[PDB]
């Protein structure tokens, strides 16, 4: 989204370019240069898109404090807050936790993430579902496992400690 | 030609013009190579005090300059204009103030009554489009060159049928942007109502939106990134639109809006991308529809009301005195949805804009009471403390809990209801937990205690713990299920 | 009925419309403060301030204004209940 | 050119040495600012004020200075590209 914001910026890089090429001893190829910094930019730029942005801070966060997360493979949360859900289809983040990191940007980063399709959504067309793990029900965000190994990440608390 | 003031002389030498004074004995004395000619006066009809434009000839070269009144006739200020080619010095001075004095008796410049502002100023309504200014005769004074500039934007172009074919029947029926189209025509109707200025913001095309509502009046122009005082106080009855909400830093706007939503005084509606909102989101060829159509569509809204407006304005009491009844945020903005709906009213009146007014309005009514948050800060509250605790359930006694082991007790989870101890609401609500809790019971959240107390008794194995008992069934609507 | 102090209305035609406008007393009494109503349609200047001054005086002597109480506020202000 | 305002440069020889100095229009034509360039090696006092604004007056009515159109900044400005 950020990026069409400065659609005129690159329209007028690229007919510099162009004007550029047509100078008598100054050739060179403009847009090859234009679209390579283009996608350099969507690449490397991480603040282009905060929601993944915030996301993946969340996870790191999360990946750090696995005693306080439940589900699959994960010893009951014995002491203290219960931050996610580990079910194997996907990472139920609890509200709570996301409002601790948002604040006041929850709705529009979490309608982002929606959006975006990383979430597996409620019945009643709500973002946070409800996720049951032994026989309680908590309320959260679900992030697809894809979108959790497309950022870098491994939730499962079940692999063999001899490797 | 004008004529000279007995008393003086003008010389026509290489040197160039000269206005000397007559001394008899007649001796000549200089007075200036500038000879000042008063052209006209302007009287603000909101300050009833003057000003004028002054002309002369710097050698071949017109200089028309805007001048106070006290400039033109107080010699140590006149003096100042030397900055701006006027022949002056402190010792001619006086003797130029004496000629500009004779010169305004024996040449009156012309009268012209000036508004500074759009709107209703006193008596008038000062229309920002020429056609109608050269009717009325009063002009648009307007130093500063934002509203200037903004004023040329006000310009009509294209036609009219072609607006309402090309533009308004692409969207006859999405009701965020027909709200906001609302909005940008009653905007007008503020000052007839009695109303008191309001807002219609879009959240969640949204630029595309705004820059459509804007060709209701003129060019996309009119918009404007987010001083906001002065441009409303301009606008005074006509609608604003700012732009580009997400740029700016959050404590700017919030108090922006607040500062625009007391009263120079200003009584109109702001639209952006005391507040009516539309968060459901609502296209290269509509916008060329609108760039080529601008506005005409406002002024023909603003001559339909005037043809009947004290029908419309039994109308709008008709709608005020409803939507007062139907929540009590919402009926805090009765008066802005009866006005929105008469401006619906009104717009399906005209001729090639026919449409529902009625469905649209209660369309987005309902989107506000379902969607927005705002209206039920109790339950909003309640909510945020439920989620809370849905994340402390190691703090929570209970049927099918584990005991808690070391610190403090949150609530206690019974069947019927969740007792969120007294201290945990305290925690939450603050200085606000007597409305709230107070709330909660008017809507019927909690299950009383005896002594007409919003704090049930509930006893779980050696303890009898006070606290605010939320029925299963509110938790169950609200999204939780604190079961085992 | 407060302070005392006193002001007046002054009373001229701008070319066949009357223009009652509110003045102090210095505006009145002293010709730089005089030349300030220029901005309210007063035909004056920092050359004639002074002759207007002493006009404004000499008409005041031979036709007295009208004597008027005020108060701002209402209540009890010195001896009175202004309603 | 944006302004349409209007400054000047005056010259005068301080004993074999000319000095160019810019002063603005009110300098030149109020005689209190005048007296202000005696800090720049002006002969004037608040006795001869009066008088030296009046000869720049008349020299500058029979000796005309030169007029050039000025700008502060580059670029577009009001239909001119400066460089």
């Amino acid at each position: 989204e950020i990026m069409q914001r400065l659609g005129r910026a690159f329209a007028l890089l690229q007919v510099t370019g162009e004007v550029l090429n047509d100078i008598d001893g100054f050739e060179h190829d403009h847009f090859k240069i234009i679209e390579q910094a283009y996608d350099s930019m969507v690449k490397n730029n991480k603040t282009i898109d905060k929601p993944k942005q915030l996301l993946e801070e969340l996870l790191q966060y999360l990946d750090a404090n696995r005693n306080n997360i439940a589900g699959d493979g994960y010893s009951s949360v014995k002491n203290g807050d219960i931050k996610a859900i580990y079910k194997r289809d996907y990472l139920c983040i609890l509200g709570e936790t996301v409002k601790e990191k948002l604040t006041h940007e929850l709705q529009t980063i979490t309608g982002q993430w929606d959006k975006k399709g990383y979430l597996i959504k409620g019945e009643k067309d709500r973002l946070q579902k409800q996720v049951k793990h032994q026989t309680v029900k908590y309320r959260g965000f679900a992030i697809k496992q894809e979108v959790l190994k497309e950022l870098g990440f491994d939730f499962s608390n079940s692999y063999n400690p001899n490797s | 030609q004008e004529i000279i003031p007995k008393g003086y002389e003008i010389e026509h030498h290489q040197c160039g013009i000269a206005l000397n004074q007559l001394i008899p004995s007649d001796k000549k004395v200089f007075i200036t190579s500038t000879i000042p000619q008063i052209t006209e006066r302007f009287e603000d009809i909101e300050s009833n005090e003057v000003s004028f434009n002054m002309l002369f000839y710097d050698n071949k070269t017109p200089v028309n300059i805007a001048v106070s009144a006290e400039e033109i006739s107080d010699s140590r200020q006149l003096l100042k204009l030397v900055n701006k080619k006027l022949d002056v010095t402190s010792s001619t001075s006086t003797k130029l103030v004496d000629y500009i004095n004779a010169s305004k008796r024996y040449n009156p410049p012309l009268n012209v009554k000036v508004a500074t502002r759009l709107g209703h100023v006193k008596g008038y309504f000062i229309y920002p489009y020429q056609e109608v200014m050269k009717d009325s005769n009063v002009k648009l004074f307007s130093n500063d060159k934002g509203f200037q500039k903004l004023i040329d934007s006000f310009r009509s172009k294209g036609t009219l049928q072609g607006y309402s074919k090309k533009v308004f029947a692409q969207i006859k029926d999405l009701p965020m942007v027909m709200v906001m189209l609302y909005a940008s025509l009653g905007s007008v109707l503020l000052r007839e109502f009695g109303l008191q200025p309001f807002i219609v913001e879009i959240s969640g095309g949204k630029t595309f939106t705004l820059n459509l509502v804007s060709s209701v009046w003129g060019t996309s122009d009119l918009i404007t990134t987010w001083s906001i005082e002065s441009m409303a106080s301009f606008l005074n009855s006509f609608p604003m639109f700012k732009d580009d909400t997400r740029n700016t830093h959050p404590k700017f706007v919030t108090s922006a809006t607040y500062n625009f939503s007391s009263g120079k005084e200003w009584r109109n509606i702001l639209i952006s991308t005391r507040v009516v909102t539309l968060q459901d989101p609502p296209f290269t060829t509509l916008d060329k529809s609108f760039r080529e159509n601008y506005g005409t569509l406002g002024l023909a809204f603003i001559k339909q009301y005037e043809s009947k407006k004290d029908v419309y304005k039994n109308a709008f009491e008709s709608y005020q005195r409803y939507f007062n009844q139907k929540n009590e945020i919402m009926q805090r903005l009765g008066r802005a949805f009866a006005l929105l709906q008469v401006t619906g009213e009104v717009l399906n009146d005209i001729d090639g804009f026919e449409h529902d007014h009625f469905k649209i309005i209660e369309q987005a009514y309902d989107s506000m009471v379902k969607n927005n948050k705002t209206i039920d800060k109790p339950k909003q509250l309640l909510e945020e403390l439920l989620q809370y605790l849905d994340a402390n359930r190691n703090n929570i006694a209970g049927d099918g809990y584990s005991s808690v082991k070391n610190g403090d007790i949150k609530a206690i989870y019974k069947r019927d209801y969740l007792c969120i101890l007294g201290e945990t609401v305290k925690e939450k609500l603050t200085h606000e937990l007597q409305t709230i809790t107070g709330q909660w019971d008017k809507k019927g959240y909690l299950i009383k205690g005896e002594k007409d107390r919003l704090q049930k008794q509930v006893k779980h194995q050696t303890v009898k713990y006070r606290g605010f008992a939320i029925k299963q069934e509110v938790l169950k609507e609200l999204g939780f299920d604190f079961s085992n």
